[PDB]
């Protein structure tokens, strides 16, 4: 549980920020980084939240 | 490179009896020491080469100067696997305890990299 | 198709050429002096 | 051993350059005081590992309390009175005029060893009530039904000890953070108020990471080498983050003097 | 009579300005021709503000310089180039401040003829005739009458716009 729970609030967050980012598009300062690398970096954070499951994820070949 | 690893080995179920004759550990494919060292040694690589490449973005107009940050998650990254080696190395008994450290690390990993960089853009 | 083939090799070669003069020209800054004359233009060439 | 080998070298290295140009090129900026026991503070810290790992007997174990508890108590006791001094100053200086008297290279000294004649008494009382004994071995773990049983040679220090020792030095690292927390904006002595700033937050990660080391490893491994060459590890690295991000950029500057 | 393109070199960077003017038929045919460059130079003459054209009788000498630097900023054309603009002569114009009021170039101007507070008002005057100003830039220089430094402020300017114009199409700003 204690894994889940902190990848479940962490998911929520990451969104937080995508959803933000696209919305605040037109502020300078969200695009003076790499948009086109940022939203990369911001998907492999979800990527990492959602492959925590996988290391239960009920073991077997596949 | 997991690729050619993965053609090397084969995937499937592992599973053995332990010897003493109770608590039987569950589906288990290899070892996660040695199959899997060739993803560590990649990475490890490639963040010596930003550490590196971070050290000439310092002299940047503050906006586009994030080395400070990129420095603390080059280091604090580190030090989570760095102290990591004692923990996967002693409670290696309880199978079920040893594969909670696998999502707990992985977990901090991904909120140092989100506060350490996205935080401090969002905070304006 | 013999000449043809050496005429695509000569086409290459020149290729190159216009690829390399490319970078020296896009190497160098151009300015554009504006302004009625015999208003300090020549000051700032000679 | 990796880190102490270089350790002992590096501490020996910036001592020397420290010491040889004393022409006050960029040194002046800190002051004389202060900044060679804090060196020697990292010097003990790194001589700690030397000394921990030695041969444990009845010697070697009182000689582990003394070097580890002075050897970090002293390295930190500077380091809160050069961020408070930094403090003061900014404070003082931003509505009143000057600063009160104990910014001053003798009375700051005073202060300095105030912190450690703690400990310098404070060593003694467990010293005496509870002398470290060589315990032969914990032969009631580490024994195996078959016949092959080793055991492991434990010390009489034990949790209650370290923990209270190391304690003291925890209590030494908040106050640091909470001081340099508070002076963000630009205090006086510029050329050093970033890095004290920036060291207490790469240090405290080093300490927040060894908790769980701490509370991790007493059910299942040997309580032989991982309860004493671990912690001298986080001992090491702490001076190695200080003495790294203070000492070695005044170093490499000095190398190349611009002055 | 033609054009000339002189080379000069400073700080490893080669530059090739184009004395283009010498030209009297329309201009405007090959104005679009001079594009892509990455700044334009505007040469002002400070001590010109009282001066008037003997043939016109009725155009000032500065007056006519503000309808061509109107039109070379405002055209379509140049939207995406800075403008670097050069004052010539200003122990001239620092000797006429006060000999010739600040009122035969600005009339509505009435501060003191002192050279620091007539300078300001004539440098601000420059860059409020573009409509827009977001994507426009000008930097203005007081260089000499020898203008012997006046190389290492184009060789400044010129380095803020190269890094403006990348970061522009990479769409990091
Ligand atoms: C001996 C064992 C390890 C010891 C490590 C010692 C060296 C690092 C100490 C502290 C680490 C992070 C500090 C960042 C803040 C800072 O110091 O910033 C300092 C600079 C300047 O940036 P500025 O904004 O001040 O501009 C000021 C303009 N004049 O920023 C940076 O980008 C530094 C370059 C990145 C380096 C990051 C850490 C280097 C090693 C990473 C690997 C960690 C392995 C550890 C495992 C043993
Ligand atoms: C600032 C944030 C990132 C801190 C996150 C701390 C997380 C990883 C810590 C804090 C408290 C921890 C829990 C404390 C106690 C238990 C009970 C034990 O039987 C299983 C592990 C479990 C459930 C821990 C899991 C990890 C945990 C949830
Ligand atoms: C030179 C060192 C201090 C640099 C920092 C090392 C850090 C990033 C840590 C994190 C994970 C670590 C690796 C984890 C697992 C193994 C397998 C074992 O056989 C020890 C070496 C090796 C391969 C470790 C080497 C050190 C390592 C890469
Ligand atoms: C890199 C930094 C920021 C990571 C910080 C992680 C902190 C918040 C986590 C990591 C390890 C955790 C500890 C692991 C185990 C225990 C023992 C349990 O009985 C009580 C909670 C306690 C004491 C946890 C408290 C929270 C803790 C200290
Ligand atoms: C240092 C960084 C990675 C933060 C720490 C995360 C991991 C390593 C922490 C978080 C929760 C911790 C566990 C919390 C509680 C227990 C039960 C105790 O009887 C033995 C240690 C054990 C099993 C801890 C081992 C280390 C642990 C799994
Ligand atoms: C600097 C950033 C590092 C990122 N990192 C860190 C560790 C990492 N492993 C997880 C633990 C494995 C391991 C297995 C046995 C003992 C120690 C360790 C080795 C592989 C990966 Cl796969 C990665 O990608
Ligand atoms: C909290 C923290 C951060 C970094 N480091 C340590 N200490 C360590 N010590 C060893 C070790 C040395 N020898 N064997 C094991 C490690 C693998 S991590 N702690």
């Amino acid at each position: 549980v204690g894994p889940v729970t902190i990848a479940c609030l962490g998911a929520l967050a990451t969104l937080f920020v995508l959803g933000v980012f696209v919305r605040h598009n037109a502020t300078p300062v969200v695009k003076a980084s790499g948009r086109e690398l940022c939203y990369i970096l911001l998907g492999g954070v979800f990527l990492c939240y959602c492959m925590t499951f996988i290391f239960i994820a009920k073991p077997s070949t596949a | 490179i997991v690729v050619a690893w993965l053609v090397v080995e084969a995937p499937g179920t592992g599973k053995e009896t332990a010897p003493e004759r109770r608590e039987v550990v569950t589906l288990r494919c290899n070892h996660r020491d040695a199959s899997m060292l060739g993803s560590l040694a990649y990475n490890v690589l490639l963040i010596a080469l930003c550490t590196l490449y971070a050290f000439k973005t310092r002299k940047c107009p503050e906006n586009f100067n994030e080395a400070k940050f990129i420095g603390f998650t080059m280091y604090t990254t580190c030090i989570i696997w760095l102290a990591f080696l004692p923990i996967f190395y002693v409670t290696s008994s309880d199978y079920r305890v040893q594969t909670t450290t696998m999502c707990v690390s992985v977990s901090l990993s991904g909120s140092v990299v989100l506060g350490c960089l996205f935080a401090p853009k969002l905070h304006i | 198709s013999a000449e043809d083939k050496a005429a695509v090799e000569r086409s290459k070669m020149i290729d190159r050429n216009l690829r390399e003069d490319g970078e020296k020209a896009a190497r160098e800054v151009k300015l554009l002096l504006l302004g009625a004359g015999e208003s300090g233009k020549n000051t700032i060439v000679k | 051993l990796f880190l102490a080998v270089v350790g002992i070298a590096a501490t020996l290295f910036v001592v020397i350059t420290f010491v040889r140009y004393n022409d006050t090129p960029i040194v002046k900026a800190s002051g004389r005081e202060l900044s060679y026991v804090l060196l020697a503070g990292i010097f003990l810290c790194y001589a700690t590992t030397f000394l921990m790992i030695a041969e444990p007997d009845l010697g070697t174990c009182s000689l582990r309390r003394i070097f580890l508890g002075l050897g970090m108590s002293i390295s930190y006791a500077a380091l809160l009175t050069k961020t408070n001094r930094i403090y003061r100053i900014f404070e003082q200086g931003k509505r009143s005029v000057s600063a009160p008297r104990f910014i001053s290279p003798a009375s700051q000294l005073a202060i300095t060893f105030s912190l450690i004649s703690l400990q310098l008494l404070g060593i003694c009382v467990w010293f005496v009530v509870d002398p470290s004994h060589s315990v032969v071995d914990f032969q009631d773990q580490r024994t195996l039904d078959p016949r092959f049983a080793r055991g492991v040679l434990k010390c009489d220090i034990s949790d209650l000890s370290l923990i209270c020792l190391l304690g003291y030095s925890m209590l030494l690292m908040v106050t640091c953070t909470v001081y340099a927390i508070k002076t963000r904006g630009v205090p006086e002595t510029f050329n050093e108020a970033k890095p004290i700033g920036f060291t207490m937050y790469t240090t405290c990660i080093v300490w927040l990471a060894f908790i769980p080391i701490f509370f991790g490893t007493s059910q299942s491994a040997d309580k032989l080498y991982i309860q004493t060459t671990t912690l001298t590890v986080s001992v090491s690295l702490s001076a190695s983050v200080s003495l790294g991000m203070l000492y070695m950029p005044k170093v490499y500057i000095i190398l190349f003097h611009p002055e | 009579t033609g054009i000339v393109e002189t080379h000069f070199t400073f700080k490893d960077l080669h530059f090739k300005m184009f004395d283009v003017g010498a030209q009297r038929s329309e201009r405007k045919k090959w104005i679009h021709c001079f594009e892509g460059v990455t700044a334009i130079i505007f040469c002002v003459a400070l001590s010109d503000y009282d001066l008037v054209l003997a043939e016109d009788e009725e155009m000032n000498r500065m007056h006519a310089s503000m309808k061509l630097f109107d039109s070379i900023c405002n055209n379509k054309w140049f939207t995406d180039t800075s403008i670097i603009l050069f004052l010539n002569k200003k122990d001239l114009f620092e000797e006429k401040i006060k000999k010739s009021p600040l009122t035969i170039c600005y009339p509505e101007y009435a501060g003191s003829n002192t050279y620091e507070e007539a300078a300001a008002y004539i440098q601000c005057q420059f860059e409020d005739l573009n409509k827009r100003k977001d994507t426009k830039e000008i930097y203005t220089h007081f260089t000499c009458s020898t203008d012997t430094k006046n190389v290492q402020f184009v060789f400044d300017a010129v380095t803020d716009v190269i890094i403006k114009n990348n970061l522009k199409d990479c769409g990091l700003f």
